[PDB]
């Protein structure tokens, strides 16, 4: 898969 | 990108990445054309026969990438969408005619050695460059081979793939397909006499197809990655949305709207 | 379209450098010579 990304990028 | 080659750092600072939040996945390509405007095929966002009808709060645009999977921190930049503008006459039922879409970033993107906009052509650049035989360049993170039951290796790019493909003459495109061609869509790829190979492929949709102008040392987006039958198959070519033709729309949407 | 210097890459055009395949493109326009 893909490397998790900064949660903030889901607002 | 079938039989392509790995890009290089900053070789296409305009290639954007349509990233789906949940599931987390690669949707398609795109193009930074302005600091706050991205470009894409219409089918990455709309496709009734497959249930695609994404809304802005369902996507992410990753710019500065190079790595399909990593999360290049302090290099790439992730942006959220404000609106999705698709061409009103987008025809999904038979041939994805007018396969183009404009995305508007909730906020602007800053430029760096890896995030730079691509230019949209004019009639004169179109006239000089858009000619059968000339070569444009396609870059993207989609498939390396056409889904074949018998192919070994579960492959898809490590990093951003790049390939150069020649423009073919409209009659040749038309006699190769049984799909109804259209003024808003051209084709590229080697012909059976050249023997060579290469192509765009599944996952590559929405990607730029640029050309560099020798009269000004400038990169120009001549097309958008769109459709084809199979990937890299004999006597077959790939089709790109003629960006210049639909160019009136683009600017109609851009000028006094999302500014 | 806030661009001003579109199509110009910072790591090549702007620093006068070429890439592994540019000249292929630039030679397709019938010829390099
Ligand atoms: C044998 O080929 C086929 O049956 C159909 C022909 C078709 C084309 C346009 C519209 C309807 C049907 N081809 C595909 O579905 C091909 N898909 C595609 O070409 C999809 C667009 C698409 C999405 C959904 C549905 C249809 C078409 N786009 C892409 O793969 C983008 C890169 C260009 N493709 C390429 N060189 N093969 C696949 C790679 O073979």
């Amino acid at each position: 898969d893909f490397e998790e990304i900064p949660e903030e990028y889901l607002q | 990108i079938v039989e392509g080659s790995d890009a290089e750092i900053g070789m296409s600072p305009w290639q954007v990445m349509l990233f789906r939040k949940s599931p987390q996945e690669l949707l398609c390509g795109a193009s930074l054309i302005s600091d706050r405007w991205v470009l894409t095929a219409a089918h990455c966002l709309l496709y009734p026969p497959w249930d695609k009808n994404f809304t802005e709060n369902d996507l992410l645009v990753r710019i500065g990438k190079h790595s399909r999977t990593r999360y290049e921190r302090n290099i790439e930049k992730i942006s959220m969408l404000e609106k999705i503008y698709i061409h009103p006459r987008y025809n999904w039922r038979e041939n994805l005619d007018r396969d183009i879409a404009l995305m508007k970033l909730k906020k602007p993107v800053a430029f760096s050695d890896y995030i730079h906009p691509v230019c949209l052509p004019d009639r004169e650049t179109a006239a000089s460059l858009l000619q059968a035989g000339y070569k444009g360049r396609v870059t993207g993170w989609g498939n390396l081979k056409e889904t074949w039951t018998a192919n070994v290796g579960k492959g898809q790019p490590s990093v951003l793939q790049v390939v150069n493909l020649p423009i073919v003459e409209r009659p040749v495109c038309k006699d190769s397909t049984r799909i109804r061609i259209t003024d808003n869509m051209f084709c590229a790829g080697y012909k059976p006499d050249e023997g060579k190979r290469g192509d765009a492929c599944e996952g590559d949709s929405g990607g730029p197809f640029v050309m560099k102008s020798p009269f000004n040392n400038r990169w120009y987006q001549m097309g958008i990655v769109s459709w084809g039958e199979g990937c890299d198959r004999d006597g077959k070519y790939g089709f790109y949305t003629h960006v210049f033709r639909l160019k009136k729309w683009i600017q109609k949407v851009i000028d006094q709207f999302g500014e | 379209s806030g661009e001003a210097d579109c199509g110009l890459r910072p790591l090549f055009e702007k620093k006068s450098l070429e890439d592994k395949t540019e000249r292929e493109l630039l030679e397709s326009y019938i010829d390099g010579r």
